[PDB]
């Protein structure tokens, strides 16, 4: 059960890490859209209180 | 978190986001109206300037 829990915790991320290729525009653009959405949500959170 | 990765997972990526014909008609209509308005303002400029 210990090992099963550890695998469950790690799997969601190593699922992406195992497919890494440095020359991957798709990853770069997905990261760009994730960073921009995070920034716009944090900003609205601090200003509007939403 | 997953939608853009799925969209990049589609079978044919060279035909994704191909514009319809209506967008192609609207592009030409908007440019035609743009040049028409510019020429009208140039002429009003010539009339007032004399």
């Amino acid at each position: 059960n210990k090992l099963q829990s550890q695998l469950l915790s790690i799997e969601k991320e190593v699922e992406e890490y195992k497919n890494f290729r440095p020359d991957d525009p798709a990853r770069k653009t997905k990261a760009l859209l994730q960073m921009v959405q995070q920034f716009a949500v944090d900003f609205e959170k601090r200003i509007e209180g939403s | 978190s997953e939608l853009l990765a799925n969209l990049y997972s589609c079978g044919d990526q060279n035909t994704l986001m191909e514009e319809s014909a209506e967008q192609a008609q609207r592009r030409d209509e908007m440019l035609r109206m743009y040049h028409a308005l510019k020429e009208a303002l140039s002429i009003i400029g010539n009339i007032n300037t004399t």
